[PDB]
């Protein structure tokens, strides 16, 4: 792991592969691919709509 | 030349009237880059509606 919270290797490269985006997140499999990060970042509450 | 597969239980988008900002108007994204006569690269993207 690296400060830009990046999947590095060894010798400074970063992983790459598909991003995710929304709420909650979903794979972009149509978009190409781009360096995989992990923040840290909280994520935000969604209602109740069934019980 | 560009080949694809498409799927047969592939469904219509949802937002109708096309548009290629959001990706649920389309069905597929493809690239290619295409060079002018002066050494310039533009990028060509096809966009794929069943």
């Amino acid at each position: 792991l690296d400060e830009n919270r990046n999947l590095v290797n060894m010798q400074g490269m970063q992983l790459t592969g598909y991003p995710a985006t929304g709420t909650p997140p979903t794979i972009q499999q149509g978009a190409n691919p781009a360096p995989i990060t992990i923040p840290n970042t909280l994520m935000a509450a969604k209602s109740t709509t069934t019980a | 030349s560009m080949q694809i597969n498409l799927n047969s239980t592939d469904p219509v988008p949802s937002k109708t009237p096309f548009s290629v900002s959001d990706a649920d108007s389309y069905n597929k994204k493809g690239t290619v880059t295409v060079y002018d006569s002066q050494g310039n690269a533009h990028d060509m993207n096809v966009y794929f509606v069943k």
